[PDB]
């Protein structure tokens, strides 16, 4: 499975 | 920032003439990701060719896998042909049973 | 032996040519299990190995839209990183990410990694401990502050020590048949003359998995990076692997050549010498 949590960006 | 492609050209199996096998193009090391592969039957771009999903290296160079089923014979020609901006012209290369 | 599970992303804008491609495959070992390609036709997490088929909706529907947002931040990065750099608007450029865990024989956490690229080098990277970052140069040290500030090393610490090793976990047994194994190398050796005195030794190894070998010539039992080609290890399209070495040599001397394999599957390290009569 892929990362759940989505990121702050760059 | 640009890496110009290595191509290999082989079968799946060793080649035995008459017998079914796979035509494999495998382009690695470059950069950027655009990229144009065809095989080619004597000279003549063969039609259903697959290809593997973009992945790349540890270093970040890109690698590709194009295949298609064929029957090696004695008097067959076959080549990969690629295209990529670190190219002048289409590279061309000859499968060579032995590499 | 020891397992990992791997996941690469590859973001490239096309200027005028609507949104960025996006692709993301997933791999167990060497082994390919999903993909999603935003060219192509489905628009969802795909699988890609038979064992991970069996998976419900449930899991193709969540996959689907988290590797949608990953693709996601990597389309507002490459305005971003376009910034930090000073780059118009009217170039393609590449944004790529690797991330996974690694496990023992016995599924313990070993390794956890994450690394970002941008155009093809370096752009931040997490540490080996899991807490800190390296940024490549001062504009990736922008984003490390940003990441710093938003604590991601530590949600994101806990998929590669944890959510990550688990699942790798389960996909080690739903396809336990395939995954489990080693295939040693098939090897044997040619001989191509070049002339009336020069000769191409060429060392093989055929069927192996997982990728990983090595391949030395040694003269006199000293080894030689004199005249000594090495290709890249290559798919041979079926789940194994091909490599060759090869070294040009004076015809009436290949005795004195040997080639030598080592691969996880094998006993013993493997010794090739050229049998002339």
């Amino acid at each position: 499975v892929v990362v759940g949590a989505v990121g702050v960006g760059k | 920032i640009q890496r110009t492609p290595k191509i290999q050209v082989y079968s799946r199996h060793p080649a035995e003439q008459g017998k079914s096998n796979f035509l494999n193009c495998y382009v690695s090391g470059f950069h950027p990701s655009d990229i144009e592969v065809d095989l080619l039957k004597n000279g003549e771009r063969i039609e259903k060719v697959e290809h593997s999903d973009l992945s790349f290296s540890k270093d970040w160079s890109f690698y590709l896998l194009y295949y298609t089923e064929f029957t090696p014979t004695e008097k067959d020609e076959y080549a990969c042909r690629v295209n990529h901006v670190t190219l002048s012209q289409p590279k061309i290369v000859k499968w060579d049973r032995d590499m | 032996g020891s397992h990992s599970m791997r996941y690469f992303f590859t973001s490239v804008s096309r200027p005028g040519r609507g949104e960025p491609r996006f692709i993301a495959v997933g791999y167990v070992d060497d082994t390919q299990f999903v993909r999603f390609d935003s060219d192509a036709a489905s628009q969802r997490m795909e699988p890609r190995a038979p064992w991970i088929e069996q998976e419900g909706p449930e899991y193709w529907d969540q996959e689907t839209r988290n590797v949608k947002a990953q693709s996601q931040t990597d389309r507002v990065d490459l305005g971003t990183l376009r910034g930090y750099y000073n780059q118009s608007e009217a170039g393609s450029h590449t944004i790529q990410i690797m991330y996974g865990c690694d496990v023992g024989s016995d599924g313990r956490f070993l390794r956890g990694y994450r690394q970002d690229a941008y155009d093809g080098k370096d752009y931040i990277a997490l540490n080996e401990d899991l807490r800190s970052w390296t940024a490549a140069d001062m504009a990736a040290q922008i984003t490390k502050r940003k990441w710093e500030a938003a604590h991601e090393a530590e949600q994101l610490r806990a998929y590669l020590d944890g959510t990550c090793v688990e699942w790798l976990r389960r996909y080690l047994e739903n396809g336990k048949e395939t995954l489990q194994r080693t295939d040693p190398p098939k090897t044997h050796m040619t001989h191509h003359p070049i002339s009336d005195h020069e000769a191409t030794l060429r060392c093989w190894a055929l069927g192996f998995y997982p990728a990983e070998i090595t391949l030395t010539w040694q003269r006199d039992g000293e080894d030689t990076l004199t005249d000594t080609e090495l290709v890249e290890t290559r798919p041979a399209g079926d789940g194994t692997f091909q490599k060759w070495a090869a070294v040009v040599v004076p015809s009436g001397e290949e005795q004195r050549y040997t080639c030598h394999v080592q691969h996880e599957g094998l006993p013993k390290p493997l010794t090739l010498r050229w049998e002339l009569s």
